[PDB]
């Protein structure tokens, strides 16, 4: 995908996360109050789903919705640089923080230094490398570009600097501590969590497709672990990590929400409860 | 007691009524004032213009703490009455000599030119330079910016008069135009921004002519905006609660007998045979129709003060109980309801047609907490093609007439169950048919019963007009931002069943008399209200360093009194009644820490405090032009200061150093006298503390009026006035020597004597003339009439 | 770490659990109701989210809430013999059940029997050893301390007490079938649910430094594995599986919730639903 | 760290340290009248501790004196220069003079000719470098980056501007004073006082995590010798020293009444008396 | 010592709190409300020994 990313999206990843889980929160509400099935479900949504009050929106229908949801993503993520003023956000810093993330970290993404020393093979969860040469103990062997966060379990023939189980830094360095001559293999599992949220998984790929029909220069059907990755390797470098949360929650659920508004199911905890 | 502030409303809106013309914009004339000046000169080309005492004001501190508290009160004091003269003026008059072909226009503006001949005995080669003086006191023109960010950088047009005269009135009139010219802008900029906050093109603005344009107003420190409504919230229910019961004085019901009349035609069953739900309805009244009107409003404005319903019974039910639930449930919205008042009327409904369950049943087995949902599921239930129930519902007005407000509105539920079209609202189907008949006890209903009542629950079509216009005028006059406001006062909510049954089967709506203009000027009184208590805690009470939130419950009557002196004065009598009567659900504290916020977060001062601050440091300077002395000293050996022997032939200006200070008067007082010998034998001792003096300036013609400086009575005890002699020098006696024979025999052996004397020496003539500032009338005149919308063209 | 729980504990833990659980309600019914404006979340929170009223709780702002967490913690688990007489300690007659778990079985805890005969390592679902001699048929090789439940998936060259894909019994043991010859490796995975929950490790991480700078001589920061595995570790023989179940839902309801105070984030369901 | 200091640095700072002063002066006064009943310290503070009438702060609880402060360090010192139109600065021109600095200078900055001529080892207050080849007297030794004020004890081998024991400039400079061959070693003792404040430095241990906790990406916790080295390094050029004293004071301040509102013990001197 | 040295106390009569129960309380006669019923039953004539 091509998009950058405005020096003002938390401003606006606010708005549209709040009106997301305002639809959701109307969506469940909805649901729950369904008692007759003469009529079918999708069209009593059609019929009061998409009343909802907020600043900027002034439609009554799941229509003005979406394109409110389009129009904030376009604004965000594919343009540049755009003041969040035009949406009428009151004050900028004042952005409530979004759930943390929950996403399991099965596929994890590692560069190898120059020189082809190593080989790697990414199984379920752990890595494992194979030594082609002579190597000594006490130099770095893999590097962690993705964030990540959790504890560490089954490390053989290597270290990592962590205290107590639980990983001391965010991006980890894995480093030799004996030399292994003749063709070795060595290991580091980690029970982590990444950058995404797991919950939710098949709206997303309902609504990467509905909103890639439109951006069609700038989006692609995918999965969410690539979707993520590359959004996260697309923000500015000068952004504090705790205002890319707030960008990086609003770009999986966008996707979701309007998956979701097709298939008329549930909703994830972390979208409703922001 | 509860009517007392009923007719307090009553009068203020009323009194509001009387229409009182505003000078708030318009200024006015004005000229400096010529300060008291005695110039004398001594010698040729030597002018001694004397400090002259000005002001008169000032109050000695007893308790000698500290010497800035008496500078203070001096410089407030003055600076009250300074500013009472320059209320509604600007400095516009000056006198002149009109230019014509003998030259340029040239000011006439000081004392006059030509007395300085008589009151300076100039020579024949002095008096030459005063024509050329004369003719080069040309006026200058220039141009001053006006105007803040949050109103319009306006331009207007200044002169630079010439005055004859000394510094210290310069430096007077320079405060006194820079305090006077605040806050002032012109009329195309005044006109821009009353365009900008009135959207609606309906109203047009009268267009300016090209003379009205450069023309110069006052405005407000600050402007009142959605802000100021914003933080009034916690209090904001009583204002809607209380503008809603003053301007809603009608009620447009229908007579219950017309009801009964067309209940029995609906009803097919006989005369003879006893129906319940006939005789429940004429034991019914339409009493208090209008307070359940006023909190039918006050619910459809407010989501949060829903309606409590109060049930007379508390485990077995009734016909009455049966029929007036059932009329709430088909003739009252559920969007103006509680959850709790849903649940109860849902659950009576569902207990009759149930098959197994009681009301005693689910009432024992449902809890408070989860009212909501089972009211949703019971209506889902009687939603479904089994039984079908239609239950009222409403829907937002956006609707609004045209008027002149400086807040933005919002969108109301109707208290009434219609659409714009004119057709009942249900949640759900509008048809009746159910399986079954009622029964839960013995009470027992037909289903054509419900059929009846739902046919003559029917609002009457032709009101629509007068069923709109209340609820156009009451979107259009209510800020949009008090609608999120919580509930202080419980039974303002609170309503019995049969009231609202009997509301609800009549089809009442509520009415007024009243204009959409009257309600905004209700609501700019309240606001201008808070502005006023708010500017004056921010000039008075702001203060961050001490005595804030640790403060005892003691000192709270000291902050509270200024507040409640405000309130106290004409045009706040609203908000005064509204906090007096509700004290205990909103109390004095919570009130004041509101008040509080709001004047912290960019509420202006008056500006006066600046004017204060600046004029004290003028105090500190010149001291004799207010008529206070720092110390005195009291010695029997006087040497006389030399310097001033060329301006005064004798002076009661002495250098001797001091020794043995004291602090102040009361102390060498009450100090016996041979103490008081050995401190005057010993060398010269001062006394420190701040007197009011005087000066006599004295020709050396004219006998010495006698000064009793220490009165040797009992004890040598210094007086509190200490008036001092000052005989000048002229070119009639500069060569001759005076003797001190007059001053010292009327003088005691001990002398009081003064350390510092201040005053201006000029070499030069010409240095006499000094600037003034005034408005051009000519190019940026004064406006005379404000802007106003275009109506009535004749 | 140092700590010895008493017999009081149930008592202490009931009292701890329905305080977080408030304070999450809480959190969340003022994250709700946050419109935004001059004032940031975080003040918004101090002035109304920390007012519970519960006998022993004496303010309305979040620091009471923090001490009243500190003090029952230290009564509960703490070395310190001390008991908080002014809560509503009387009248805990009767406990409500905790949630159950939802940990996933990641790391499991084994422990080789006698003899250094067997190798162990770990991996993300499985464990395996290498017999480094002959070994007979139906003898124990290994058997867990943690107490797992779930189904179990790929055995090979062993046996477990399974029918039906569950196990019988709470802690499983491994036997080999067959005699195998020296370097035979054995596995089991299992699909299994460990103590303590899953959700919230974000939090977990600091809350328990939180709860370590004031405790600093009794508990070190570590991974909630560890934790937990040495607080059931510590627990006293003579107890229920339901007072127990109370006491290790109090163990992480404290550090979370001393996190999330800190973080304004969500709360997890765990701990909002007990 | 990475940081931009603006050319409005001073007027944010002149606001910064009176918010600090307040905030110290008003925690001494709730705490010379504290009950001492059954409410701790940190109720009766978080209840009664707040400022009223100051323009820019928009809660009467400490935390909003907490997020000003947040507000006025990211806008003073990080990356966005964002001038706070929320406080009211009238004046950019106006600056009260801050208190003197009162840090001992132990380990003082020092660079080296770049000749590979000398060694260099640290002290307590002195360095001593040994000539690793013969040197010729009246040449360049040793230069200090770190400013200095104070006297000179115990000049050995070495030349330094005097008048009366107290060094001349602020930045003295170290040359040899007579021809000294064979790995000989010079000494240079000085009782002088560096940058910044000595006292109270258990604060700013404690507040550097919670303002790095926050600023993640730009701060990282540290000792306040090093911070206050590269914070002076970071300032521009066009900067007098009216102005970086204002600006020091305020970057230290900071972390200290962040971590003094933690630990509600008392206050520095410099801090209180500003 | 207490007798001697407390000399009054400061109350406010039972009218007014009458009065502001009544309005704060807004309730309809013929209804049975019983803290009315209570409170106007009360005298406070032994406030000073208490």
């Amino acid at each position: 995908m091509n998009l950058e990313i405005n020096n003002f999206a938390p401003a606006i990843s606010s708005i549209g996360s709040q009106l997301c889980s305002l639809s959701a929160q109307k969506l469940l509400t909805c649901r729950k109050q369904y008692g007759n099935g003469a009529k079918s479900f999708e069209e009593f949504y059609a019929e009061i789903g998409g009343i909802i009050g907020m600043m900027g929106i002034n439609s009554q229908t799941p229509s003005g919705i979406r394109e409110a949801i389009y129009r904030l993503y376009q604004s965000a993520f594919l343009f540049g640089d755009i003041f969040p003023e035009s949406f009428g956000i009151q004050n900028t810093q004042n952005i409530k923080p979004p759930p943390g993330f929950t996403a399991p970290a099965k596929k994890l993404e590692v560069v190898l230094p120059q020189g082809g020393a190593f080989d790697l093979i990414y199984n379920n969860g752990e890595i494992r490398v194979t030594t082609t040469r002579n190597v000594q103990a006490g130099d770095l062997v893999c590097t962690v570009t993705f964030p990540i966060q959790g504890s560490v379990i089954a490390t053989r023939n290597c270290h990592v600097n962590e205290i107590g189980g639980q990983l001391t830094t965010t991006r980890p360095e894995i480093i030799a501590s004996v030399p292994m001559p003749a063709r070795t293999v060595i290991v580091a599992s980690f029970d982590a969590i990444e950058i995404g949220y797991g919950e939710g998984d098949d709206l997303f790929a309902i609504g990467i497709a509905i909103l890639s029909n439109r951006f069609n220069g700038q989006i692609t059907p995918m999965s969410r672990h690539n979707y993520m990755t590359q959004m996260f390797a697309n923000l500015p470098a000068n952004m504090s990590e705790r205002d890319s949360s707030a960008v990086l929650h609003f770009a999986q659920a966008a996707p979701v929400v309007l998956g979701m508004m097709e298939r008329l199911t549930g909703a994830p905890k972390w979208v409703l409860d922001y | 007691l509860d009517n007392v502030i009923k007719q307090i409303e009553a009068l203020s809106v009323i009194v509001n009524r009387s229409e009182k013309a505003d000078d708030a914009q318009i200024l006015g004339p004005n000229t400096y004032k010529q300060l008291l000046e005695h110039l004398f000169s001594p010698e040729e080309n030597v002018y001694i213009l004397l400090p002259i005492q000005a002001y008169t004001g000032g109050v000695i501190d007893r308790r000698d703490a500290s010497f800035s508290n008496f500078a203070y009160s001096i410089a407030s004091k003055l600076m009250m009455e300074l500013s009472a003269a320059t209320h509604n003026k600007i400095f516009t008059d000056y006198t002149r000599i009109a230019a014509s072909a003998l030259g340029p226009e040239i000011s006439t503006e000081g004392m006059p030119l030509f007395s300085l001949i008589e009151s300076l005995e100039l020579t024949e080669a002095e008096t030459s330079r005063l024509p050329v003086i004369q003719d080069s006191m040309v006026i200058q023109k220039s141009t001053a910016t006006v105007g803040n960010a949050q109103q319009g950088i306006s331009t207007i047009n200044i002169k630079r008069v010439p005055f004859v005269g000394s510094a210290f009135q310069q430096v007077i009139d320079q405060l006194l135009w820079e305090y006077s010219t605040t806050s002032l802008t012109t009329k195309e900029q005044r006109r821009q921004r009353i365009t900008e906050m009135v959207n609606d093109r309906r109203i047009m603005i009268q267009k300016l002519t090209l003379a009205e344009k450069p023309q110069v107003m006052r405005h407000v420190t600050t402007e009142i905006n959605n802000d100021l409504f914003f933080k009034m919230s916690p209090v904001a229910q009583l204002y809607i609660y209380h503008l809603d019961r003053a301007f809603l004085d009608g009620v447009g019901f229908t007579p219950l007998a017309e009801k009964q009349q067309q209940l029995q035609l609906q009803l097919k069953t006989n005369i003879l045979t006893a129906n319940l739900i006939r005789s429940a309805i004429n034991g019914m009244n339409t009493e208090s129709n209008l307070e359940v009107a006023i909190k039918m409003m006050q619910a459809a404005q407010l989501h949060r003060a829903s309606i409590e319903i109060a049930f007379p019974m508390n485990v077995s039910l009734s016909p009455e109980i049966i029929v007036q639930c059932f009329i709430v449930w088909m003739s009252i919205p559920e969007q103006l309801l509680s959850d709790r008042s849903n649940f109860i009327i849902a659950a009576v409904i569902w207990a009759g047609f149930s098959a197994d369950d009681s009301y005693a049943d689910i009432m024992r087995r449902s809890a408070r907490a989860s009212d909501r949902q089972n009211y949703d599921i019971i209506k889902a239930a009687l939603s479904s093609r089994k039984f079908k129930l239609p239950r009222a519902s409403t829907t937002l007005f956006d609707e609004n007439e045209p008027v002149v407000r400086r807040y933005q509105i919002g969108r109301v539920y109707a208290p009434f169950p219609v659409d714009r079209y004119g057709s009942p609202v249900y949640s759900n189907c509008t048809k009746v048919e159910l399986a079954s008949d009622y029964n839960a006890e013995g009470f027992t209903i037909r289903k054509d019963d419900f059929r009846a009542l739902q046919a003559v629950l029917r609002i009457d079509e032709d009101r629509a007009a007068d069923m709109f216009t209340t609820l156009r005028i009451m979107i259009s006059s209510i800020p949009a931002v008090w609608y999120d406001a919580e509930v202080v006062h419980y039974p303002h909510t609170a309503v019995e069943l049969e009231q609202l049954a009997a509301y609800g089967l009549t089809g009442a709506y509520p009415r007024t008399n009243h204009s959409v203009d009257t309600i905004v000027k209700t609501v700019n009184n309240i606001s201008a209200t808070y502005s006023t208590i708010a500017q004056m805690l921010s000039t008075i009470d702001l203060d961050p360093t001490r005595y804030g939130t640790s403060e005892s419950i003691d000192k709270f009557k000291i902050a509270w009194e200024n507040v409640e002196s405000v309130l106290n004065m004409e045009g706040n009598d609203f908000v005064k009644t509204i906090m007096y009567a509700y004290e205990d659900n909103f109390p004095k504290k919570d009130f004041y820490m509101m008040l509080k916020q709001i004047a912290s977060d960019g509420q202006g001062a008056h500006p006066i405090a600046a004017a204060i601050d600046q004029l004290r440091t003028i105090v500190y300077r010149e001291p004799e032009r207010f008529g206070y002395i720092d110390s005195v000293i009291l010695t029997h050996n006087p040497d006389v200061d030399t310097a001033y022997n060329r301006f005064f032939h004798l002076h009661p200006i002495v250098t001797n150093q001091p020794s043995n200070t004291i602090k102040n008067a009361q102390l060498w007082n009450e100090m016996r006298l041979e103490q008081q010998v050995e401190h005057i034998k010993a060398g010269p001792v001062r006394i420190i503390g701040p007197f009011h003096v005087t000066y006599n300036y004295l020709s050396e013609e004219e006998d010495m009026p006698a000064t009793s400086h220490i009165i040797m009575k009992d004890n040598m005890i210094l007086n509190d006035h200490l008036t001092f002699n000052f005989v000048k020098r002229e070119r009639r006696n500069n060569k001759k020597r005076v003797s001190s024979f007059r001053y010292k025999a009327v003088e005691m052996y001990v002398a009081v004597r003064i350390s510092r004397f201040q005053l201006e020496v000029l070499r030069d003539l010409h240095d006499l003339v000094r600037s003034r500032t005034y408005l051009d009338v000519s190019k940026s005149p004064l406006a005379t009439t404000p802007i106003r919308v275009v109506e009535y063209v004749r």
